[PDB]
RNA sequence: GAUUAAGUUAUUAAGGGCGCACGGUGGAUGCCUUGGCACUAGAAGCCGAUGAAGGACGUUACUAACGACGAUAUGCUUUGGG
RNA sequence: GACCGAUAGUGAACCAGUACCGUGAGGGAAAGGUGAAAAGCACCCCGGAAGGGGAGUGAAAUAGAACCUGAAACCGUGUGC
RNA sequence: GUGAGUAGCGAAAGACGGGUGAGAAUCCCGUCCACCGAUUGACUAAGGUUUCCAGAGGAAGGCUCGUCCGCUCUGGGUUAG
RNA sequence: GUACGCGAGCUGGGUUCAGAACGUCGUGAGACGUUCGGUCCCUAUCCGUCGUGGGCGUAGGAAAUUUGAGAGGAGCUGUC
RNA sequence: AAGAUGAUGAGGUUAAUAGGUUCGAGGUGGAAGCAUGGUGACAUGUGGAGCUGACGAAUACUAAUCGAUCGAAGACUUAAU
């Protein structure tokens, strides 16, 4: 059996890293409520 | 088929020929009760070789045994064929059997085995 | 096969009327003066008696 | 005029110690040194080192002989458990509870 | 207290039941407030290319975390209160 | 303030959007109280140490950091019928 | 709490002599014995982020025990034209 | 007759699941006679049953040998 | 000789209950070493040989040691003696 979380160093931060937010406009939306929540980490 | 010990047939053969050869060197070892309500029944059918002092016999003998090496004869090597042959086989060559005795310790703890001291008479 | 009941506590105190230890069977090793588990030996000084272990 | 010594939250379970606890008591204090030194279960020793700290609370600072003690109660207690877990198949999980408990000795001598 | 029969009623407690006494675990209730919520009156309603809101890494004699601070870093200059 | 008083009132009185769960957006609890003052148990004794029992501080430690009061369930030891 | 001191203890060869210790079938050293050997052996990517190493520890974690440790305290460890 | 006795004793061939094909009916999605394939779960608390031991009772305490109140078992039959 | 454990039964120094030992019965079917034959494989003779777990006898050489706990004093009433 292979279970699904392969981990990666590489696309771990080319989809869900900070400039992967910033690039389009509704991850601007994104960090705007997870600095808004208050939360200690923006993005993985 | 004397006793089984919970061994499969195959390790307990070669069991006993682990406890024999190292109570003729020692004099004393200290063993579960079980171990040691058959190790009696080895070695002293192994003594008995050691009266006759043949050929054969000291071929014979070797199928029983193992092949270890002791030093302090001050400073002589020894193999445990020829310490029976020997010393072992001369201080009991007018005793008819009855050459081991078995001495209850106390059960050990962690495990609740009553252990025994065998020792050769 | 899973209970049916809570077995209470009259049935559970009467189950372990037989659930106990007894007594080990001692002895006076009386060349020390000690006691001792009988048909062993010392775990202090002491002979066996009949041996002299 | 008794004495006592409470050791308490020992690692030991509270219905395996009861079983020597119940050996033991309304008897002489010199058989029962040599009761559990001899018995080989899992909590003997360690209901003997705090007998044996009744046995030295009745002779000093109350100066009272050891020759004539006897167990009067002997008894117990529950102390509180350590909730640790076991994973189980399936994606289950059961709660393991070890329980730790309270031991008291007193000694007396008849008066 | 037996000599024989006939006939009766007990004591036992391995353990259990009810009452009382004395202990442990457990954190309900009682009594408190550092924190909240709901609203009146006066302010007030913007900061950012002279680099913002939010941050990572650093700073003490010895610093793990929060506090306040930025290689002039657990603070520096000056005008007033005390 | 004819509002709440630690299962209440904010999710949050404890260094909270934090342990922790999710690849991700996102979900999210648990926690409070020694005494008026730390005067927080010097020294002896059993112990390998824990934990105890005396002596001491205190109005009280049967308030010793499992720290105010301490209910029931549930586990114990004793005794009259 | 009852189920209950019941079901389990996660493939598999250990035996003894010596030390150590308050404590040893389990820790360390020795001899004999068995098991893999197109691998249970030897180097590097992916991933994890101090685990590696010496000196002290035994409350918790380890399906038992423990003097032991991939667990706790102190002090160290990664060198390029 | 006993849940057409008995699946916390066994079987799952069958009947009644998702796949597929024929005949036929339906303009259509699909449907009612045959066909090939198709996961059968549980550590026994109480009554019941089969075994085998402690406690106390039978007016003193013990070693053996027995009467049988009652209750079980057995009961078939060919050929020369 | 009985058996899941407890029970039943054979024994505890006045001792044959197990182990060893010396003798057998059953089982296998010619041990090793040397001597002879042959180029060697192997064959013959010393020898119904040697080895032999559970069944039958024999002898205290080894272990059943020293010891401990429970266990009677015989109720009353009425007709017989």
């Amino acid at each position: 059996v292979k279970r699904t979380y392969q981990p990666n160093k590489r696309k771990h931060s080319k989809v869900h890293g900070f400039r992967k937010r910033m690039s389009t406009k509704n991850g601007r939306k994104v960090l705007a409520r997870r600095r808004r929540k208050g939360r200690k980490v923006l993005s993985a | 088929g004397y006793r089984k010990l919970g061994r499969t047939s195959d390790q307990r053969k070669a069991m006993l020929r682990d406890l024999a050869t190292s109570l003729i060197i020692s004099e004393r070892i200290e063993t579960t009760e079980a171990r040691a309500k058959e190790v009696r029944s080895v070695v002293e059918k192994l003594i008995t070789l050691g009266k006759k002092g043949d050929l054969a016999s000291r071929r014979n003998a070797a199928k029983t045994l193992r092949n270890v090496e002791i030093l302090n004869e001050d400073e002589t090597t020894q193999t445990a064929l020829q310490k029976l042959f020997g010393e072992i086989a001369e201080r009991y060559t007018e005793r008819q059997g009855g050459y081991t005795r078995i001495l209850k310790q106390g059960p050990r703890r962690g495990d609740g085995a009553e252990s025994v001291i065998i020792e050769l008479v | 096969a899973v209970p049916k009941r809570r077995t209470s506590k009259t049935r559970k105190n009467k189950r372990r009327t037989h659930f106990k230890i007894s007594v080990p069977g001692m002895t006076e090793c009386p060349n020390c003066g000690e006691y001792k588990l009988s048909h062993r030996v010392c775990k202090n000084c002491g002979s066996y008696n009949g041996e002299e272990v | 005029m008794e004495a006592k010594a409470v050791a308490r939250t020992i690692r030991i379970a509270p219905r395996k110690v009861r079983l020597v606890l119940d050996l033991i008591r309304g008897k002489n204090a010199a058989e029962a040194i040599a009761i559990l030194k001899l018995t080989n279960k899992a909590s003997s020793p360690v209901i003997e080192k705090v007998l044996m700290s009744a046995l030295a609370n009745a002779e000093h600072n109350y100066d009272m002989n050891t020759d004539e003690l006897v167990v009067k109660e002997a008894y117990a207690n529950e102390g509180p458990t350590l909730k640790r877990f076991r994973p189980r198949a399936q994606g289950r999980a059961s709660a393991i509870n070890k329980r730790t408990s309270h031991i008291t000795i007193v000694v007396s001598d008849g008066k």
